[PDB]
């Protein structure tokens, strides 16, 4: 309840140790806020790699979607955090997931003309 | 008696139309009105109105999840600042190349048109008119 | 030919106020509106107020548009054209993309985002006539 | 009518005039103006023109060296009469891509770059900010 909200904020804000202790305390790796974002979404979108890593290690849901169908991958695609992009795919992120406007991570790489990201997306 | 002279502090009622050119070498003072609040998600809008033009400044700090293309519903812009057609205020986030825009519509329920976001520092200073009719969809 | 302290009147000649002026009601300057599709589906709405032009970018990219390309569907009419190139900043709905449209003295606007063939471009602001 | 304002002819008018009604100016309305233009730093040029309590700005130049993210532009500072009361954030865009940045001009006139570290490109953007 409160642990869940506390974890969401910590992941969002990048408090590595908060994340760690909260989960040990019993916070749900997969809590969602009102608009459907998880700690994995929040931590990834904000470029917090260690946290992402730790969340996945604790069984965070790589293909969690928020209220408009966005996965963590959608978000890191939009922000261009390539190294987080890789960690997600390494955990079975679904490169094909469609958000609500039927956009995939690759569609985002095209829209924002990020050639590097499309490079790695395409490859996979 | 009730004429305007080339000296003296004076008050002048009536609709006066100057067909020629007018210069003001001192200050020109019109009524103003200011307002400031958190639109939502930690984003602050500060407004100052002068005539039909509004000077705005985006401020604050994203502190909660804002969905892509979402309405900001913590606070609306009061009607007296609301434009007749939607005004898209282009802002920028600190520390990167990321740009966004906030629509303020006639209803004053502002709408965030950036992508989904949960952190960062939005900024942007400019103006928007109150009564510029967009004229044709 | 005497301006009175009351009454609606029309004043010709050039009046120069050397002190301070205060206008309680409203102060109206000459206004004029134009609006049109610059090309690519991009729409520009302009209103001239005095020596300021208020603009709003709208519409939707419905064709290909090359980087640095001229927008040739419509030119901004002369009375709305500025002395120098004016760069109007805009943003595309839904993501972090910004672009800019130049308005030269010519009125033939120019796109300065990358080559683009989709998107909803928006932005409101002003540029000077001189 | 030596000290009377007529509705014909060029006249100079002293004294604080308070217009309680509504004033329509069909010709032009000129307020005090001043222009400045300079290189803030890193190749970036800012051109200003103040009219009354508004500054018209225009960002130009071409980036010509390393500009650290969030760094002060310390080639030239903006003269006091163009400086705002509060920080104003001038949003701008880099030619040929999607990238945006903003430059804050503070009370001190020491403008400040809020893009990432960058070392090339054409920065642009036209707008106004208030002086009051």
């Amino acid at each position: 309840s409160d642990l869940g909200k506390k974890l969401l904020e910590a992941a969002r804000a990048g408090q590595d140790d908060e994340v760690r202790i909260l989960m040990a305390n019993g916070a749900d790796v997969n809590a969602e806020d009102k608009v459907g974002l998880t700690p994995l979404h929040l931590a990834a979108m904000n470029d917090h790699l260690e946290i992402v890593e730790v969340l996945l290690k604790n069984g965070a849901d790589v293909n969690a979607i928020d209220a408009i169908g966005e996965t963590p991958l959608h978000l890191v695609a939009m922000y261009g955090h390539l190294e987080i992009v890789e960690v997600l795919l390494k955990h079975g992120a679904d490169v094909n997931a469609q958000d609500k406007f039927g956009k995939t991570a690759f569609d985002i790489s095209i829209d924002n003309g990020n050639e590097d990201l499309a490079e790695i997306l395409q490859k996979l | 008696g009730n004429v305007v002279h080339k000296t003296g502090d004076e008050t002048i009622a009536g609709k006066k139309t100057f067909t020629g050119n007018v210069e003001v070498n001192g200050s020109l003072t019109l009524p103003t009105k200011s307002w400031s609040g958190e639109l939502g998600g930690g984003i602050i809008l500060s407004l100052r109105k002068k005539g039909t033009t509004v000077e705005y400044s985006i401020g604050g700090e994203i502190s909660s999840s804002i969905l892509a293309n979402s309405n900001l519903v913590n606070r609306s812009v009061p009607n007296e600042f609301c434009p007749r057609n939607r005004c898209s205020l282009v802002g920028h986030m600190v520390g990167g190349w990321n740009a966004f825009h906030i629509d303020i519509p006639s209803s004053g329920v502002c709408q965030w048109f950036g992508p989904t976001a949960s952190s960062g520092t939005p900024r942007g200073t400019g103006t928007y008119p109150i009564d510029h009719h967009h004229h044709h969809h």
